[PDB]
RNA sequence: UUGACAUUGUGAAGAGACAUAGAGGGUGUAGAAUAAGUGGGAGCUUCGGCGCCAGUGAAAUACCACUACCUUUAUAGUUUC
């Protein structure tokens, strides 16, 4: 088996073969679109354990995001309120780049449904991930029925709901003592316990 | 562990017998198996050493384990990963460059 | 293992050519600060003699000086005075007692440099002897720590078979770890240099 | 002012209970540590934007400070706190005021 | 606006010391004798020769080693300029 072989070498990133490599294909894929096709996946063992069969139907995007903070608009940097409230330029956005890539790629294929996503590489202007996305209306996905419940529609757009794999993590879902104002999600658990609740007879 | 039978003390508890049950296979998650040992190794000598790896094997034939534990906490996470990060390039010193 | 070196084994008995008592000698290693009273000191009981020739000055005193007629070397007194101070160096070890402690700054100038007396570390002056001299004269080790870091000592002779020579290496192994103070470092069986008088050296 | 640099005064000591010899010296604020819990957490507040948050004093008039002794025993080396007046030269020293000698004008 | 880290690589200079050997260097008294210290130790080589002893000094040697001390990089990769 030669997956393991791929995963281990994975782990040695700053090793001299694999900078060689980040440094020859960051170059390679900032001289493409921001948004663009992968014809085949970067990293074989990655995109096999989120779900990755290599048939008809499965596609690899690969996306450049643009890397840092997000500075606020308001013009001229007046938020008009108090002081509290008067950042611009240290404020940081909290999805992650990673849920970007997903959302990006899926406005651009509405057709396809995103599965999840890796990281491939980054210099300091651009992180480039490579998104896993399914054609869900492929015959060789609406049958074969491992891969079947992408086809109902509830998972259209995944990943602007936040139920990817970094959109649960970035909507702090797990379970724990960490997780109690987003376990269930924050609103809801919000919402039922700002709710008076009242009965008939009142306790 | 055999609980005292009061409600305070060394070891607080109800005297019950016990059964010490099958192991569940997990506890043992991560010990590694002769197919992972054989394929760190192998990766391990094929990729060489990141460079914070070739500082630390700089300190510790220069300056010593208690720099090398300095420098491994502040260029990693938690002390105790410092410690075997150290442990592990003593290992590589040790192994190939005495003979 | 010690096992496939000679270390203290039958395995170099004819790289040396000399056919006279030839002592082996363990190197101990392990980094120490440059005082005094850290190190590992301590003179434990070699059970095998290293097969040396001493002979001991015993300027002993009344209650004393009568158990040397049996098991000794050398019987000598408090009144021959003028020999050990200015021309005689006829000697390897001495040993004294507590009796008499007021001689002991007349012989420094003489005997304190080529370790023919005593200072602070090494049992010479022992009162009892009747039973310290089955183990003086089967001679022990020498555990006298230097200024940056080696232990140079003796184990036995390298003609000894390896029968008498099998917990004498064990044990000594067992004096230079457990009497260690805290300034010693991390695996103090670090470098074992172990080579007798005459042919190569083997370590582990 | 002045005062001694000894004192006889009482020891609470659990074995002095009594008055015994006490050295005097003058007290200091001390070294303002970090990691103390308002420090600690007025650091934390100040963080990100806001400003400044805890109130800033600006209004003193007290042009003096009271002076703590610390008193220190010589028997058990127990420390007890007193206190003084406010007033504007202190000294701990000696030179005690004479008898009314010759003035020298 | 100014600094640090990252994007950020490859050659050629000047010093700090490590894989890796060895030539030599290291002169306050005394002591055949330049013993920077230690361990074994009365002998080795066909012989010669030195050595044990003797004497000396804080240190007794012929013979094999460790730490070291100042050079020497000719062999390999890292440092701040």
């Amino acid at each position: 088996g030669a997956y393991k072989y791929l995963e281990e070498l994975q782990r040695k990133k700053q090793s001299d073969v694999l900078r060689f490599l980040q440094r020859v294909r960051v170059w390679e894929y900032r001289q493409k679109n921001v948004i663009h096709r992968a014809a085949r996946p970067t990293r074989p063992d990655k995109a096999r354990r989120l779900g990755y069969k290599a048939k008809q139907g499965f596609v690899i995007y690969r996306v450049r995001v643009r890397r840092g903070n997000r500075k606020r608009p308001v013009p001229k940097g007046a938020t008009y309120g108090k002081p509290t409230n008067q950042g611009v330029n240290e404020l940081k956005y909290q999805r992650s780049l990673r849920a970007t890539a997903e959302e990006r790629v899926g406005r651009r294929a509405a057709n396809l449904r995103v599965l999840n996503s890796y990281w491939v590489n980054q210099d300091s202007t651009y992180k480039y991930f490579e998104v896993i996305l399914v054609d869900p209306q492929h015959k060789a996905i609406r049958r074969d029925a491992r891969y079947n419940w992408i086809c109902d529609p509830v998972h259209k757009h995944r990943e602007a709901r936040g139920l990817t794999a970094t959109g649960k993590k970035s909507r702090g879902i797990n379970k724990g003592h960490k997780f109690n104002n987003t376990k269930a999600g924050r609103r809801k658990t919000w919402k039922r316990q700002n709710t008076l609740s009242l009965w008939r007879y009142r306790k | 562990t055999v609980k005292t039978g009061i409600a305070i003390g060394l070891n607080k508890g109800k005297k019950v017998t016990s059964m010490t049950p099958a192991p569940k296979i997990s506890y043992k998650k991560g010990a590694a198996s002769n197919r992972t040992k054989f394929v760190r190794s192998l990766v391990r000598e094929i990729a060489g050493l990141s460079p914070y790896e070739r500082r630390l094997i700089d300190l510790i034939r220069n300056s010593g384990e208690k720099r090398a534990r300095k420098v491994a906490k502040k260029r990693l996470g938690s002390f105790t990963r410092a410690k075997a990060k150290v442990e592990e390039m003593n290992n590589i010193i040790a192994a190939s460059r005495r003979h | 293992v010690k096992e496939l070196l000679k270390y203290s084994n039958e395995t170099k008995k004819r790289n040396f050519l000399e056919t006279v008592e030839l002592q082996v000698g363990l190197k101990n290693y392990d980094p120490q600060r440059d005082k005094r009273f850290s190190g590992s000191l301590k003179l434990p009981n070699c059970p095998r003699p290293n097969m040396s020739i001493c002979i001991f000055g015993d300027a002993f005193d009344v209650d004393r000086a009568k158990s040397c007629g049996v098991d000794a070397m050398s019987v000598d007194d408090l009144k021959k005075l003028n020999k050990n101070k200015k021309l005689i160096k006829k000697l390897s070890k001495k040993y004294n007692a507590f009796i008499a402690s007021e001689v002991l700054i007349k012989q420094v100038p003489r005997l304190l440099g080529p370790q023919l007396s005593k200072a602070g570390k090494f049992p010479t002056p022992v009162s009892h002897n009747d039973d310290l001299y089955g183990k003086v004269t089967d001679v022990r080790s020498t555990i006298k720590f230097q200024l940056k870091k080696v232990l140079c000592l003796a184990v036995a002779v390298g003609n000894v078979e390896m029968e008498e020579d099998v917990l004498v290496n064990q044990i000594l192994m067992s004096v230079n770890f457990f009497v260690s103070l805290l300034k010693k470092n991390w695996q103090n069986v670090g470098s074992l240099v172990v080579k007798s008088s005459m042919g190569p050296a083997f370590r582990l | 002012v002045n005062v001694p640099k000894t004192r006889k005064t009482y020891c609470k000591g659990k074995t002095c209970r009594k008055h015994t010899q006490h050295k005097v010296t003058q007290y200091k604020a001390g070294k303002a540590s970090l990691f103390a819990q308002g420090k600690r957490r007025y650091d934390r507040k100040q963080s990100g934007f806001g400003g400044q948050t805890k109130p800033v004093f600006h209004k003193k008039a007290k042009t003096t400070k009271k002076v703590v002794l610390r008193l220190e025993c010589v028997k058990c080396k127990t420390r007890a706190q007193l206190t003084l007046k406010r007033c504007k030269h202190f000294e701990l020293g000696g030179e005690k005021k004479q008898k009314g000698q010759a003035l020298q004008f």
